[PDB]
């Protein structure tokens, strides 16, 4: 529900092996702090300064083939080998989040072209398209411009897919270590808001107008005005409101289906989809029958109007909550192994 | 006159209007009370004087055989969260010639209890729904 999912370069410690860590101690005990300028140590910091108390690291790089398609800013499925890529992530169903730090570092050291790191973020979103819980965050070139991303997102990547978020300006972080500012790529931070969020509100509210603490200034400040040109394409952004801090503003995820638009209803199904097929586990058992199908209907529903209980669903009265139909209708007696059909509702958008 | 019309209490019609509850089957408990209040005068032994207060009507029973129709009467109980209605309801008694004896009418309903039906291995009888009603008064 809020842990993270990292890939990056990071010296020392077990190499294309997703360990599991739950404090900031426990990174650097495993992969360095900061040293040599690798930006997953910085974004790691910021999501655990930003709370959430989980996170999955993929180191793949090492100090120093320092960054290539799977070494480096790792980009191959590993061929399903459950030990490289993102295939490391497949084996894991709990990460609900995944994230790029590195991905562009080597942009900015030019040992990746910008054609090459286009398609590694098309990679990561199949991966993301492909499990269907998680939710990928991506990162766009340093110092861009305002009136040059918004090029830049229509005509290099043109991502429109219904996991993924975006969030343009960058962030001038601050290192406790030396107290020098640095410039680093918000997929760690915003990633610490969505891990508040449920463990404050719950999914239902949309990640958006949190403090993005542990920030301190904001290269290419984004004025209202321009931001409207910004907004409803499906780019986010982030800016300095003054006398509130650094705030996150906008919830758009980065599809062009006029249904699922905002952020938090994606945020929700994945949690709403993960929560039943956890409860209703019958499976390679109890016989496919008229009786089945009546049983079904009334599990999914004792939840869905307990989902109502705590809001997040719309109709002053569960009848008009949800819209479930698993009768003999759905099922043909054609269907002899493909049955055991059902359909189900959630709304609750944001603004 | 003509060897009279006397009433009797199989022939009926039972009714709610509105929500498609339809035609009920029996009816029972229709009575009208006035709470009288007692003053003891204190200077005179031999009796306590009674003075009137207020009417009250009491609520009524009404069953039917349990009929796939029993979704409305689910639903219209279930619809106090967003908002009721009441119609307007009739208790009439007959005679085997269907000519009306005395026809009566609640002039607003409301349910109060829904004794669902008692399902039972061994008894042979039919299911049979209790639909409790309230009342406000009689209609003229």
């Amino acid at each position: 529900t809020s842990v993270a999912a990292f890939v990056g370069l990071a010296p020392t410690g077990p190499l294309n092996e997703p360990t599991l860590v739950t404090n900031w101690t426990q990174y650097v005990a495993a992969f360095g702090d900061f040293t040599g300028g690798y930006y997953l140590a910085h974004s790691v910091y910021g999501f655990f300064n930003n709370g959430g108390s989980a996170a999955y690291v993929v180191r793949v790089g090492g100090s120093a083939q320092a960054e290539s398609a799977h070494p480096g800013p790792a980009q191959y499925l590993g061929d399903s080998s459950d030990r490289t890529g993102f295939g490391g992530l497949e084996a894991i169903d709990e990460i609900s989040m995944v994230a790029v730090p590195d991905l562009m570092a080597a942009y900015q050291r030019g040992a990746i072209d910008l054609e090459a790191v286009k398609a590694v973020q098309l990679g990561l979103i199949a991966h993301c398209e492909l499990m269907g819980d998680r939710v990928a965050i991506i990162d766009p070139p340093p110092n861009q411009n305002a009136r040059q991303i918004r090029v830049w997102r229509q005509e290099t990547a043109g991502y429109d897919s219904k996991y993924a978020a975006l969030y343009y300006p960058w962030i001038k972080s601050f290192d406790p270590a030396t107290g020098q500012s640095r410039l680093v790529p918000p997929s760690g931070h915003v990633a610490g808001i969505w891990a508040r969020n449920d463990s404050e509100r719950g999914v239902h509210k949309a990640p958006a107008n949190e403090v993005v603490r542990g920030a301190v200034d904001l290269e290419l400040q984004i004025t209202r005005g321009e931001q409207d040109l910004l907004n409803p394409i499906g780019v986010n952004c982030i800016r300095s409101f003054p006398g509130r801090g650094i705030r996150v503003w906008g919830a758009r995820t980065l599809s062009s289906d006029p249904a699922w638009r905002y952020l938090n209803i994606r945020r929700y199904f994945n949690y709403l989809e993960e929560s039943i097929l956890i409860g209703t586990q019958w499976v390679v058992f109890e016989p496919n029958d008229h009786n089945l199908w009546a049983r079904i209907r009334r599990n999914v529903s004792a939840f869905l109007v307990n989902e109502w209980r705590n809001g997040a669903l719309f109709g002053q009265s569960p009848d008009q909550a949800y819209y479930v139909k698993c009768d003999e209708e759905t099922n043909p007696p054609e269907s002899v192994d493909l049955g055991r059909v059902v359909c189900e509702i959630g709304i609750a958008p944001v603004k | 006159m003509t060897r009279k019309d006397p009433g009797s209490s199989i022939w009926f019609s039972l009714a709610i209007d509105g929500e498609s509850l339809g035609y009920f089957n029996g009816c029972e408990g229709l009575s009208t009370q006035v709470e009288v209040e007692q003053r003891q005068e204190g200077g005179n032994n031999g009796f306590v004087w009674q003075l009137p207060t207020r009417v009250t009507y009491s609520n009524i029973r009404l069953t039917r055989p349990l009929t796939p129709d029993t979704a409305k009467v689910a639903k219209w109980i279930s619809s106090v969260q967003t908002g009721i209605q009441r119609p307007t309801a009739q208790i009439s008694a007959l005679r085997a010639d269907g000519s009306l004896v005395a026809r009566w009418g609640l002039i607003d309903v409301l349910p109060v209890s829904w004794q669902g039906p008692s399902l039972d291995p061994g008894s042979a009888s039919v299911a049979n729904e209790v639909l409790e009603i309230a009342h406000h008064g009689f209609t003229d």
